[PDB]
DNA sequence: GGCTTTCGTCAACCCTTTGCTTATCTTCCCT
């Protein structure tokens, strides 16, 4: 009587960010854009570490890539282009009984609340990530189908109502909840003052020789599309105890703190989704959440 | 006085690169010898010998492991299994950008024999592979040895195989001496007896095992006697070099 | 005990071969004993269904204790007994099948011959052992029967880690000259 | 009277379609081509299995070939050429009793559908599953016989009528039903945008290195000839309960979804073959089936 | 009397992480 998922079911990912190039450029000169170069510079600090404070007093020499403001340009501009994909329920791996089961469970989701977290994810400037600290304003063009947005100061934490977002969102969530594509031309321009210090995505690197190795596109400083795409689906206000917006993750998981707010507690994804193809009615930000899951995809089987 | 065709840039991607059990990548001399036989039997310009040179060449997969291909369901009477994924026999699939040169001799002008080489690699399948493109093939003349030299050059950039021979065995020389091993023939072991599920009913048909020869790949500019990169059908149910073993 | 273990395959389908289209395809199950190739190291495989048969005290199946200290040299030259060898070559026997095999045509003199090409299991097996001993890394490794090979071969029942096939991938021109 | 199978019966491929070489174009430039590199990259994320609460928490770092578009050319082109082969009815390993009264109950398929159907899925752009979704215009250039056609806009989920697809169908009906060869070079230039992910062919490969590894030729993203094949032979949409086109496969069978539609409902390749062999009355429809299942070709053990 | 479907049967690893080669070039001479 349970329907068991595929071992093998998947979805593809909807949210199709690319790479976030970064440029200088001025809060009055955009049109001035030089990109933003990744250098290498050799720093020695101290030792630190958490145990062995014997070797305390020596030297710690690391080779570090930095990425900087240029001293006469006191804006970052951050490019990228999102791509909201529709048909979030087709599973290219699991079509079939369960995956088209949990399309029809899933037909009255609010698409017009998730499409508006994530273009106010995109809007607010979450996909910038360390680089708002110290960013005196941080506007955000939004050019959809030629359609230049802008937004000025928007709040992260919280999801306030304007019009704007929900201007384009309107056109995400038709997108979403039907077929087609939409296609967000994004540039961030973030008054970080005259020669800040940016904050690209980082390299993972097990050969070292370098400790900090910054993602680059032909030598320019730039983001990885996997970074904003966590940003953008940052949207998960619904976790037991739920305080800040969390990245949407089949477990609720996020990996600095070390926790999982969504595992051990039946409320993962993998329990939802069972319910709702089992027809046990799930709430509205419930299937929200099954929903985001499927617009970031993944794969749940086995 | 020899005669040739050339072949330059066969671009082949599918090329089944299981050349036996225990060599995966570049596919024998046998398999080009069987090309050669193959338009001797559809144009009619019976071939000699056949010297291929692999200027690309790449197996699907990593460097440790070949990339399996996803079997297809085509068996009759396992339905209500072909929901699931059909079950994958080992054949690695590998692409190539081969150039061939063809012994041949011929009566006619070199337009009509260019036209029947390219009307039978049209059709032709290197390898268990689609020929993907090729450039026009052209012939060249081995009058004398400075000719046969200017049909060997002719064939630049590939590298050829040239024999090197069997010392003891195939793994031994291979670690020590670091040459490549491939099918230089096969060794009949059993009549079949069984001529209801074969090709033909009246060729008569032989289980084999392959032998093979140990080989090196240098370019065709560097090898001294183009006989020594010219494979052929020999009378041991094997194929062999004309120049016999690279020295 | 080995009689034991001789006799245990023999009452089941009881193949003891030297060369095999099995590894080409598992469906296929053409087992062919070339006498003259046996010699003092030549590695031996052997089917069963499922590759069935009982362990000894130190867990091994029939195909271990054949193949090492050249056991199997030693009932084929009868060191160990004439009967033995009697039970060896019950065992040692020429099926035939030619479905889901390679079937090519090779010049045998103003003629051809259809050759159907099977792998050596010694070729296999020692090759695996010898590669992996005279640390020679220029090669690919495949697992032959697939998720559990135990239907497909003794050898690729028990050495699961896949068989050592050379890399005969040639150099390659570089295009920017 | 009843003229079984032969065991090892045995057809050849004769949709021989060549690698996808990717390149990378504007649409300004279309002849700009520079072949998109495989590129390496290392990925954080978290682990998320359906039997994983308990290392949910923990993070997940994966190496992964990816492919992406150089941030000055907008537009994916996509390389191969078709070749079509006659004689679709010779086998090479079956005995010439079955297969030929296979042929003689074979001349009355309608090849132009199957031709139809074939050249349609060349030219709509269904060898581009998922980098078709996300293109702001899609173009195929297919040139044959030196003449060339270029289509806009084909919707791939259904094949409507159109004289450009059908003429070349008539010259591709031409060589399936009769003799020869015909070969189509096809150009698909794909209005991805700026710096957009190109999805090549990921291979079946045990790689510990990489967890997701593509398929390149000299570094060059490229798609798989057999993955080009399954899509010009996704044509059959006359199984049963039939939405949306699946590969011609002997029982009808994607494995992707797990599903069979021709199996066990005496609608495969064989039943119908039978049928057309022992004198049964053929439909029309299964007729164009065991056709383009003999233009696929393949070994049928029984 | 085969014959075709589906369920039960039988298993168990020690792995290694780039080169293979390495490109087709002017002396005499007289017109």
């Amino acid at each position: 009587t349970k329907l068991k998922a595929p071992a093998v079911l998947a979805y593809s990912r909807k949210i199709n960010p690319t790479n976030a190039l970064m440029f200088a450029v001025n809060w009055s000169d955009r049109d001035n854009t030089t990109a933003v170069m990744v250098g290498t510079k050799t720093v020695a600090g101290t030792q630190s570490v958490r145990g062995n404070p014997n070797d305390a007093d020596k030297g710690n020499i690391q080779t570090v890539n930095f990425a900087n403001l240029p001293h006469n340009k006191n804006t970052l501009l951050v490019k990228y282009n999102v791509k909201f994909v529709g048909d979030v329920f087709k599973a290219e791996l699991g079509g079939g009984e369960y995956s088209n089961t949990l399309q029809t469970a899933l037909e009255n989701t609010d698409f017009g609340t998730l499409a508006y977290r994530y273009v106010y994810n995109i809007a607010a400037g979450r996909t910038l990530w360390r680089n708002r600290v110290g960013a005196e304003s941080i506007e955000t063009v939004i050019t959809v189908n030629d359609q230049t947005f802008t937004f000025s100061d928007l709040l992260v934490n919280e999801f306030d109502e304007d019009v704007d977002v929900a201007e384009i969102a309107d056109m995400v969530a038709g997108v979403l909840s039907g077929e087609g594509f939409v296609t967000l031309k994004v540039e961030h321009y973030m008054l970080l003052g005259e020669g800040s210090e940016v904050f690209p995505s980082q390299e993972f690197v097990e050969n070292s020789k370098l400790s900090k190795q910054l993602f680059d596109l032909n030598g320019q400083a730039a983001m990885h599309d996997q970074k904003i795409g966590n940003a953008i689906r940052t949207i998960d206000t619904w976790y037991e105890d739920a305080t800040t917006p969390i990245a949407v993750e089949p477990y609720g998981s996020v990996v600095r703190n070390g926790v999982a707010y969504r595992a051990g507690n039946k409320t993962d994804l993998f329990t939802l989704m069972d319910g709702a193809v089992n027809g046990k009615s799930l709430t509205e930000e419930d299937q929200m959440f099954v929903t985001a899951n499927l617009i970031r995809g993944g794969v749940f089987g086995g | 006085m020899r005669k040739f065709i050339i072949v330059k840039n066969v671009k082949v991607d599918g090329i089944n690169a299981k050349s036996s059990d225990i060599t995966v990548g570049m596919p024998p001399a046998t398999t080009f010898c069987g090309l050669g036989e193959t338009m001797s039997i559809k144009t009619g310009i019976v071939v000699k010998a056949v010297s291929y040179g692999s200027v690309k060449f790449e197996v699907r997969g990593s460097r440790f492991n070949t990339s399996v291909t996803k079997f297809a369901w085509q068996d009759r009477g396992n339905g209500g299994k072909a929901n699931n994924n059909s079950p994958i026999q080992p054949k690695p699939l590998a692409d190539g950008v081969f150039t061939l040169c063809f012994e041949v001799e011929w009566e006619d002008c070199a337009e009509v024999l260019v036209d029947k080489v390219t009307n039978f690699i049209n059709t032709a399948r290197i390898a268990g592979g689609t020929i993907a493109s090729f450039n026009k093939p052209f012939v060249k003349v081995a009058k004398d040895a400075e000719e046969l030299a200017s049909v060997k050059n002719a064939m630049m950039p590939c590298y050829v195989v040239v024999d090197c021979g069997v010392e003891v065995n195939i793994f031994e020389d291979a670690v020590n001496r670091k040459l490549q091993p491939m099918v230089n023939g096969y060794k009949k072991l059993e009549k079949i007896v069984d001529n209801k599920h074969m090709r033909d009913k009246f060729t008569p048909a032989y289980l084999a095992t392959p032998t093979y020869t140990m080989i090196g790949y240098k370019m065709v500019s560097n090898v001294d006697n183009f006989d020594q990169a010219l494979w052929q059908y020999g009378e041991n149910t094997k194929v062999k070099t004309i120049g016999g073993i690279y020295n | 005990m080995i009689k034991e273990m001789i006799e245990d395959f023999i009452s089941k389908g009881g193949l003891i071969f030297t060369h095999s289209g099995r590894y080409t395809n598992t469906n296929n199950s053409c087992f062919i004993f070339n006498k003259n190739d046996i010699g003092v190291d030549t590695k031996v495989d052997m089917y069963t269904p499922k590759s069935a048969g009982i362990k000894n005290e130190e867990g091994e199946n029939l195909w271990q204790v054949l193949n090492k200290a050249n056991m199997f040299y030693r009932i084929y030259s009868g060191e160990l007994g004439e009967e033995l060898q009697y039970l060896l070559k019950s065992c040692c026997t020429a099926k035939e099948d030619v479905t889901t095999l390679p079937q090519i045509y090779f010049k045998n003199g103003e003629g051809y011959d259809i050759l159907v090409p099977i792998g050596n299991a010694h070729n296999l097996i020692s090759g695996t052992e010898y590669l992996w001993e005279h640390k020679y890394y220029n090669t690919f490794t495949q697992k032959l029967g697939g998720s559990n090979p135990q239907n497909c071969t003794h050898a690729c029942n028990k050495m699961r880690g896949g068989f050592k096939q050379f890399n005969c991938t040639p150099p390659q021109v570089e295009d920017n000259y």
